[PDB]
RNA sequence: UGUUGGAGAGUUUGAUCCUGGCUCAGGGUGAACGCUGGCGGCGUGCCUAAGACAUGCAAGUCGUGCGGGCCGCGGGGUUUUACUCCGUGGUCAGCGGCGGACGGGUGAGUAACGCGUGGGUGACCUACCCGGAAGAGGGGGACAACCCGGGGAAACUCGGGCUAAUCCCCCAUGUGGACCCGCCCCUUGGGGUGUGUCCAAAGGGCUUUGCCCGCUUCCGGAUGGGCCCGCGUCCCAUCAGCUAGUUGGUGGGGUAAUGGCCCACCAAGGCGACGACGGGUAGCCGGUCUGAGAGGAUGGCCGGCCACAGGGGCACUGAGACACGGGCCCCACUCCUACGGGAGGCAGCAGUUAGGAAUCUUCCGCAAUGGGCGCAAGCCUGACGGAGCGACGCCGCUUGGAGGAAGAAGCCCUUCGGGGUGUAAACUCCUGAACCCGGGACGAAACCCCCGACGAGGGGACUGACGGUACCGGGGUAAUAGCGCCGGCCAACUCCGUGCCAGCAGCCGCGGUAAUACGGAGGGCGCGAGCGUUACCCGGAUUCACUGGGCGUAAAGGGCGUGUAGGCGGCCUGGGGCGUCCCAUGUGA
């Protein structure tokens, strides 16, 4: 399965993960398939966040399935809502 | 633990006339007043035309000796230089002159670097803001560099500033005695500072 | 020890018998049905060829074979009995033939 | 894309087989001087069409055998002993180096 | 693979020059040894016996597939009896689905399409996930569990009988798909089509006319992977010839697919000095070290690929294995044995022992990231997140800061007036690592539940190993230094001892009664929690020289010739345009 998940670059204490798509298989800190943005847990730097919309729907519409938390993250980017309007 | 110990005995090692103790080094007692020549037991005896390794060793081991880094940390900036686009020569200076321990020798904060070396250690001195007891720490241009506001009321530091009060300021700094604070305005470039040190011998040091 | 993994082991040998029987089946009755065409029995090996070539897709259906495994078989077989039969027979079913 | 490569056949012995001399060439990886290399090929003649000495261009393909794996597409010049000469003329060499001795 | 880049010296002589080897200064090390050793951050830590390993732990999961054995609480039917029906909690194993083919270890083997690079598959497979079409009708059967008996010293095995389902099987159905065969468009098994033949399937669950899960067939996406090819990959020619399934061919077998991959027959070829065959050595790469560069050396950590899991062989099951913690046989090995026969494998984490100059905790956590199974709750997971030990490396930190006499004491030297350690200490003042008090978090938000429509969105709540640690606030004491060298290269000098002795030594050498070269003292240079040493890689070494060397006498012209492969080739014009150069672009994670 080509799912949606994160990857540890940072170093110990300070962990700064990757919205990767790749193979549960692999090991979610090696190879993978393309990148869809990162997260900082800690929130240092006012930039956390960075999920590419477009590239992200694009594996979702394969069957890329993302974690639970890879998830959170997509939803707090954007990857989820579906423009709409009149009604609300 | 960088040297720590017998300073004079540096100043005349060297020959030069070196301020690694501000007050003193000043009035008629640095040593290099009436007996310029070397320590040890033939300090006066004559010397022996120098190696071409002597020369470059000896102007090394004073542009270093002057800011009391170990020959480690002296080093690795050269290095950094080295890389950057310039001329190796001053960007080594530039950077030596980048040092908080430093720039607090030169804003005024104490009599001088070992002193200033201490006060950062002991937390008198704040930069932007947040204290920083780190001598190595690299002041960048923009960079207020104050005094501990719960320093601010030491007998000490008082003293210096109070001293300061007309002393100018390299115009690569600027400081406000009133609120005792002072930016680093610029990386002052070689003419503006007055080392006698000819670094294109340091540079032929470390070339061997 | 008792890692009851043993389970993984104890299933396959009933799916040991399982598959070997399917095939061997096949295999038997793809043969049969070859020697009949050989001699030039018409229908008797058109007959044998359909149970034969269903038999196939069966153990194919679910994993004895399974993909094209069920794809030779059926062409091969499909010719060896076609063209065994090319020795003056008319296939009067032409089951298994399209002819 | 499947490679093609142009060389000079040089053995006919084998039955819709078909031996072709590549010789490739290039500069050294430490001395750049110019440099020629060969290797023997093994393609298929279904039609046993190409005889000795052909200059023949070949396309890579499905395996046919232990060491064939390219392909005759189409002729380049229907006769050329010249070259099969040399190689023939190789080899003809080895035949006679070490072992042998010639002194006894 | 970046774009500011290149120092030499000592030593063969009476003296010179050239040659030429040896030697040093540099940098790097998964290191080891010595002396010394205060803190923290990150990193890293068996390189030798791929020797052997005790014990614990490293892959399981689902009762929303199924039926039972067992311990328990509760409800029925026969008015009290044995008996029996229902709901239900825990539990154990079984039948079954999916995971055990990922993750984790090692580098033995392999010079090979193993790897790197780029292409090929009209020669292919791809569970689970995603999109789209169509469907889920009827019937039958077994094996476990469980009950009986038998063999066994065990391990465990056998026979007997009953029963369930998403287990097996038969029939029906067919959007369709599979095969043969005829034809069309393509062009090596690509696509479309005709009559014939063959092939589907299961249910479970609830808030039950609704939907969740699941299931069947088929086309597409997705990912992953097989296979094949060009090119690139060490040393030795005192390894020169190798080859019979070996080279091709046809038929056939086998595989998901090509193929000598396997067999039968036919042909006799295939590979080699542009180094076959053999021996030795070695996992390959991204990268690392060195270097001015070209190049050299290396490939431990991290990442991709390969290979192995006691040695060797083999297949079963499955999408995938020829399966490290699966299975079968042989070998060796330790272990139980009433000796008839059985049991194991740490190159998984942690530890043990052997080897060794040398390499750690038999830890804590499942909170996080991740993987497995499940509607879910959640279970599992030494993967991982972390803590411990080792100055093994790197980076930051301290042992204090200003003042303090023409200058204590002491020790050293001093043709003896004095010089030196030295502002160093003493002493004064200022600051205040440790340590104590109180406060203490980022890494954590969702999965679940509610509103909404099961969307989107919104609301609610639980959730830490590291830690009571980091970090902040207050109080707060001056509170570890060593080690190498000081003849020349190489910066640092006197005296005392010793007398070619004791001893130094990287090269040159130093010592036979004045030693700046042995030993101690004083002093000095260097570097500083480190410094020396040893080993090995690059550098210096233009000392294998492509960049960048040589051969009259220093090492070096083959005794001469003939000539093969090969290397090299005058002058003019025209075709190609392979080399070569240029632009674009894909690749160069
Ligand atoms: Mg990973
Ligand atoms: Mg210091
Ligand atoms: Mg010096
Ligand atoms: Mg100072
Ligand atoms: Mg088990
Ligand atoms: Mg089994
Ligand atoms: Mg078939
Ligand atoms: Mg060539
Ligand atoms: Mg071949
Ligand atoms: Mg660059
Ligand atoms: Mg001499
Ligand atoms: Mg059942
Ligand atoms: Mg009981
Ligand atoms: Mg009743
Ligand atoms: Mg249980
Ligand atoms: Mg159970
Ligand atoms: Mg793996
Ligand atoms: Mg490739
Ligand atoms: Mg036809
Ligand atoms: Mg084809
Ligand atoms: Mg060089
Ligand atoms: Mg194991
Ligand atoms: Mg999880
Ligand atoms: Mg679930
Ligand atoms: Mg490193
Ligand atoms: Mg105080
Ligand atoms: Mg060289
Ligand atoms: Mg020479
Ligand atoms: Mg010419
Ligand atoms: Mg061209
Ligand atoms: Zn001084």
């Amino acid at each position: 399965m080509v799912k949606i998940r994160l990857a540890r670059f940072g170093s110990k204490h300070n962990p700064h993960y990757r919205i990767v798509v790749t193979d549960a298989r692999r090991k979610r800190d090696g190879k993978y398939i393309e990148k869809i943005g990162y997260y900082d847990p800690r929130k240092t730097t006012p930039d956390w966040l960075k999920v590419d919309v477009e590239r992200a729907r694009y594996w979702l519409s394969v069957g890329a399935q993302p974690t639970d938390t890879a998830r959170r993250l997509l939803r707090q980017a954007g990857v989820f809502r579906q423009e709409a309007r009149e009604g609300a | 633990g960088r040297y720590i110990g017998p300073v004079c005995r540096l100043c005349r090692r060297e020959g030069v006339k070196l301020y690694l103790k501000g007050e003193r080094c000043y009035s008629p007692k640095c040593a290099m007043e009436r007996r310029p020549y070397p320590p040890g037991q033939h300090g006066q005896k004559r010397a022996r035309r120098p190696s071409d390794y002597a020369v470059r060793l000896r102007e090394k081991q004073k542009l270093r000796r002057i800011y009391g880094i170990s020959e480690r940390q002296f080093r690795n900036l050269f290095e950094e230089a080295s890389k950057k686009k310039g001329v190796t020569g001053s960007v080594f200076l530039g950077l030596l002159e980048s040092r908080l321990d430093n720039v607090v020798y030169r804003l005024g904060f104490a009599v001088s670097r070992r002193q200033a070396r201490q006060l950062v250690r002991h937390g008198h001195i704040t930069v932007n803001g947040r204290r920083v007891d780190l001598p190595s720490y690299r002041v960048r241009p923009g960079d207020e560099i104050a005094v501990a506001e719960k320093s601010r009321n030491l007998e000490l530091i008082r003293q210096n500033l109070e001293a300061m009060k007309g002393r100018k300021v390299g115009p690569w700094l600027s400081l406000d005695v009133e609120g005792m604070k002072g930016k680093f305005l610029r990386l002052p470039d070689r003419e503006d500072l007055a080392l006698p040190v000819n670094e294109q011998l340091v540079i032929e040091f470390y070339s061997r | 020890r008792n890692l009851s993994a043993l389970k993984r082991h104890r299933q396959s040998l009933k799916r040991r018998l399982r598959n070997k029987a399917k095939k061997s089946a096949i295999k038997t009755l793809s043969k049969k049905a070859i020697q009949l065409a050989q001699e030039g029995k018409a229908e008797e090996a058109l007959k044998i060829m359909r149970k034969a070539e269903s038999l196939i897709d069966k153990a194919a259906k679910g994993s004895t074979l399974h993909k094209n495994a069920a794809a030779r078989r059926k062409s091969r077989l499909m010719r060896k009995v076609r063209q065994l039969l090319e020795a003056a027979g008319a296939p009067l079913i032409g089951g298994g033939l399209s002819a | 894309p499947k490679k093609v490569l142009t060389g000079v056949v040089v053995s006919d012995k084998m039955q819709k087989t078909v031996t072709v001399l590549v010789e490739r060439q290039f500069p050294h990886p430490l001395y750049g001087k110019v440099i020629k290399r060969s290797k023997k090929y093994l393609a298929h003649d279904p039609e046993e069409r190409y005889k000795v000495g052909d200059v023949v261009e070949i396309i890579e393909a499905r395996p046919i055998s232990k060491r064939k794996r390219f392909r005759v597409l189409r002729l380049v010049e229907e006769g050329r002993l010249d070259l099969v000469e040399k190689y023939l003329v190789r080899r003809q060499n080895y035949a006679s180096l070490s072992k042998r001795g010639g002194k006894a």
